[PDB]
């Protein structure tokens, strides 16, 4: 459902997360008491707001922006990466400022 | 004194990167443990305009 990225992931310095919620997508940079160790349920200085399918992403951050780009498509060999080619259109490029070189993903649990 | 700026730190910045972080500054040859001390410095200054 979402990601983290930053140095220290501890809210002494700068981190960016980004969380899908089925609805919207919710963007965040800030220092608050975020998780101990990051899961969802089945001192901030930007905010922004909008096994089948196989779901691509790509991840960049350069001169303060922050690059997204995605694609998603079936997959009828479900089992592993499918040897085909296909290509990845961006989404957004975010002014986030942050020395990124650590970053983490988010599942829902029980 | 309500302005300010930062005289130390480990690197320089990249174009358009920031930072908030307020660790003390290692001058030299004796770590800092997380206070001010002997060759270990806050690594802010104001201008005192
Ligand atoms: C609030 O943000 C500052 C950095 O701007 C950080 O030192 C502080 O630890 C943050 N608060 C919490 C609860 O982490
Ligand atoms: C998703 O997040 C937005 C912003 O907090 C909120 O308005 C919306 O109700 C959330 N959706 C669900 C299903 O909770």
């Amino acid at each position: 459902r979402g990601w983290i990225f930053g140095t220290t992931l501890d809210s002494k310095t700068q981190s960016l997360l980004i969380v899908n919620n089925a609805t919207n997508v919710v963007i965040k940079v800030c220092e608050f008491q975020f998780c101990n160790d990051p899961f969802l349920g089945v001192n901030c200085t930007f905010e922004y707001v909008s096994f089948k399918n196989l779901r691509e992403f790509v991840f960049k951050n350069i001169d303060g922006y922050f690059k997204i780009y995605s694609k998603h498509t079936p997959i009828n060999l479900v089992r592993d990466l499918p040897q085909g080619f296909s290509a990845l259109e961006p989404l957004v490029d975010l002014p986030i400022g942050i020395n990124i070189t650590r970053f983490q993903t988010l599942l829902a649990l029980h | 004194y309500n302005y300010l700026f930062r005289l130390f730190r480990k690197s320089n910045l990249k174009p358009f990167e920031r930072d908030i972080s307020t660790e003390i500054y290692q001058a030299g040859s004796t770590p800092c443990n997380g206070v001010e001390g002997f060759n270990c410095y806050f690594p802010l200054q104001s201008y005192g305009f």
